[PDB]
DNA sequence: ATTTACTACTCGTTCTGGTGTTTCTCGT
DNA sequence: AAACACCAGAACGAGTAGTAAATTGGGC
């Protein structure tokens, strides 16, 4: 459960969340209601705010527009201490990092990944059709292709993508740090699961720009991302999946 | 020995020739050197003596937390706050 | 021009914003009151920052903490943690050495007993379990906080050490943060999101925070908020705390 | 960590702000306070970076003859002399 | 207010002007030049200005340097000391009438020299010896020890004299000798009245220099002379800053010559 | 031999002897050689070639006010010659030397000889209750109103002034400021005793003259005086004589 | 020939209050 | 709703040139 609030002030009324739109009031909200809140630019916590939130024990996450770039969030480095060991115990274990790296290239797909074949594999035949996937995409929407403009809004494309996608992996709870596929980066996680989604809409709607090729791709790209996460509902759909995801390890989750 | 500077506003010439005399003039009433603790306080009441309607203040490296001390004199729309022993200045309107 | 944090050493330690609007002017935090004077927070010079009642943060400001490296604390009565804000995570094999270290029972075994050698000085006896050494541990404490009640004679108070060990609690998370680590996973203290910042920072508590608490304690001073904090403030400055509160947490594990 | 001091002239607001992030503007356009030497060669790149057209100077303590060494970005009547090795500030007239 | 000068450590070591005039500009001391380009030149936090030819100082110039304390000097061909000014007062009653009576006696002097030359070497002085005999044998030393320095930095040496090595040692020396006489004024003796050296207006000034001038100033001249620089007189000075700064000499000149005179077992 | 006295010009050399350039371009030759010491009053300005010349031909520079009525810097500072310097030293380090001299500054004071068999000490008493006395008289002299040492005021303008030449005068002779006989710890002891013996002479009756009018600026108009008589009597150049004279009483040789 | 107090007048920067424009320094 | 870029203004202090006044902060 999870909410956007935009452009007011965030108060207390009532012994409830609300907003304050210059109008007065506009939005209640019940404590057991919100899961968490997502706070985009234009918004000014108050500290009644963050105190009943912290009471109730909700997350609270500062947001770009739509949840395209993150800035801060509450309860940092984790809030649940099961929740992360959880994750660590699936990376740390070449049994159960196997299981999980499997299920994302699975869903990532459609189809089972070979049996007979380790992660390093797997990262290679992962490669070589992303590799291809560019080049149909590129035919598809009749732009010039090279190796990894059309560049420039991938790009922009993949961090929008990366925003909504941690966002969802600091709302479930877990750590973005953690990855399976990648490893070592502060934010390996966060490209496991937005991989697996990449193609879907965030990559074509780049090459539908860069096509148009606008004298600003970088704004243009971003704000259609935006558009993209809220009409498609990437965010609510991807914390199921990052449950699912882990899940594939078949060790009890907290 | 620590650094010292002094920030002087609306100060007559004869101070800000004496203050040329121990510190190097960077920037229009701007003084900057390295002195002692004693020659420091002279400093200051030379400060004090010399500046009669102007505001100035003096600030100098100690082995505080933040590093450093500062004094005023006169008043300007910058007057230090005092933040739980933390001094920090504002922005009077 | 990007900018990045400085490391937590070379800063100030705590400074407390109670009332007036939080906002980022010029791409600069400050605070503005009541009465419309503003006052600038050099925030990539503070370790962390205490956010008490009638204090409205903007969404620039929380971003702009974050950047820097400054960590957010909304804080109580009486200088009682509430919340807490920073960036979204943070270094992966800092953090995957702290979990391995955590689920193993026989790891997890070694790095209490090391905190307890570190908090007493002497070696917990042998073959005593977490759940047994926890037993020992409280009356250790419970006799601590007796020992400070005739030393500076006192009636056994809990405002002062309470905001004292809130202070530390507030670094103390701030170093875990900047370090790398969770400070959700701790070895001692379990189940609670500050885990791991109450078992590194009961190690040291009782040095110079918790009895100098007493101390302000055993008068009947106006405001205790602000003696404490000065205090402790001092504390942090004279031994280096901020300095020795990242080696600490590798020392441990 | 020595103490570090800071003074713009002419500078836009972007620049004026990024220095009150670690300093302390005391005066206007005066920042002071105390970093080490990493961070004072950093606090420099964002003043080479975002001020345009305008003068600042940089002065920072050591263990020099004066005590403290200075540096200056763009052009002021104010600007830096070298008299044998040790440096002071000569007052150009238009 | 008042105008007091600062203890000789907590300054500057030495400024050299060259030309343009010396004015005081609302109580400051000021430089300026022929294009009407204005320094300003912190007074009281230099132990000794030293005023190349092409200057031209003022009235109030020479009264204001007097008041902070700061010794004046007109230098020659690479600095050589030509003419000073300094407080005309200044100094200590009894401490010159100390140096004075030291200086007077024949068994003191004697025993003053003695300490010079221990403090000079690693080596106490031979017994038996008059100054004569002391200064003879001093003579010879520092006379191989020039020698020595040729050898050790290999420059092509004939004799010290005083008219590019020569020019180096000279400039060097000159530096010395320069905050020599700042620290002797200061410390309220009189530069004129030696034990060692007699008969000259610098005289004490020579006796107390010599003793540390071979620790590091005049080596480092050998030093720069064997590099050949373009500006020999600026190398050298900005050599001597460090030398000044490093080795602490203000701060190590006024207990020194207090302790060379010391050895008359005169209380003072 | 001689001593000059350069005001409001320029002093430089630019054919080869020290000139005197005025406002308005006008030059002054001035031979170096054949002149003992110079005195710079305020108002001048002395380049570098003119202080080298200065410097090669033994002429002392010495940083004056008007007529000499304040010292402010002289060249060689501590001293310039060693032999002068010990000389007096000398005269001051025996006491019964140090008696003599101050028996001839007592006998030069008044004009009759010191009673024999009298001390420092003792000479003292008499002195100050001399003084005292004329003190007196100088306000009966001239009808003021005395409470023993405005008045004041003026007298110390006067004696302050007195003091100028006085020191100037010292340090134009070779000898040290800070060693005196009558007068000692003050870094100007030998100062207040020369000029003490010709202070009643015009320097203080002078003093009560102004006192004995009212004007609204007593501290210029006494400095003003002394400098107008130090110029026409020509104290300053009577000084050095009676220096070496004083000096000399100590039956020691003095220096070449 | 210095130097300072004093006085308009010039010039320079800081600061403020008014709209118009954005929700923003990337690529793992 | 919050924050920056931008613009035009007032407001302030530093700086320059010219005029008139001194040659000076003391006492042994």
């Amino acid at each position: 459960s999870m909410i956007f609030l935009q452009y007011g002030q965030i108060d207390v009324i009532d012994g409830a969340f609300v907003l304050i739109d210059k109008t007065g009031i506009r939005t209640h909200i019940p404590v057991g209601s919100v899961a968490c809140i997502m706070l985009e630019p234009g918004t000014r916590v108050s500290h009644a705010a963050v105190r009943l939130a912290a009471q109730v024990g909700t997350l609270l996450v500062w947001v770009g527009e739509a949840g395209v770039r993150v800035y801060a969030s509450g309860q940092p480095g984790g809030a649940r201490s099961d929740k992360l060991l959880y994750q660590a115990k699936l990376a740390l274990d070449e049994d159960l990092r196997l299981k999980v790296v499997r299920k994302m290239f699975e869903l990532r797909f459609g189809e089972p990944a070979p049996a007979r074949r380790s992660v390093e594999q797997l990262r290679g035949i992962e490669g070589s059709r992303v590799r291809a996937t560019y080049a149909l995409l590129a035919k598809q929407y009749g732009v010039t292709w090279n190796g990894r403009t059309i560049n420039q809004c991938i790009s922009a494309a993949t961090s929008c993508l990366y925003g909504v996608t941690e966002a969802a992996i600091l709302a479930a709870g877990y750590a973005p740090a953690i990855g399976f596929v990648h490893t070592g980066k502060p934010l390996s996680f966060v490209y496991d699961i937005a991989d697996i989604i990449k193609f879907d809409t965030v990559v074509p709607k780049a090459f539908e720009i860069a096509r148009r090729n606008p004298g600003e791709p970088d704004r243009e790209v971003r704000l259609a991302c935006r558009d993209i996460f809220r009409s498609s509902k990437t965010l609510a759909k991807l914390i199921p999946l990052i449950e699912d995801v882990l899940a594939a390890g078949e060790i009890q989750p907290p | 020995m620590s650094m010292l500077v002094v920030v002087t506003e609306n100060v007559p010439p004869r101070l800000r020739g004496r203050l040329a005399i121990w510190l190097l003039e960077v920037r229009a009433g701007v003084y900057v050197g390295d002195v002692s603790a004693k020659i420091r306080e002279m400093i200051w009441e030379q400060i004090a003596g010399l500046a009669e309607e102007g505001n100035v203040v003096m600030a100098w490296a100690t082995n505080t937390e933040t590093g450093f001390e500062f004094q005023t004199f006169g008043l300007n729309r910058r007057t230090p706050v005092d933040l739980d022993g933390l001094r920090l200045v504002s922005f009077l309107p």
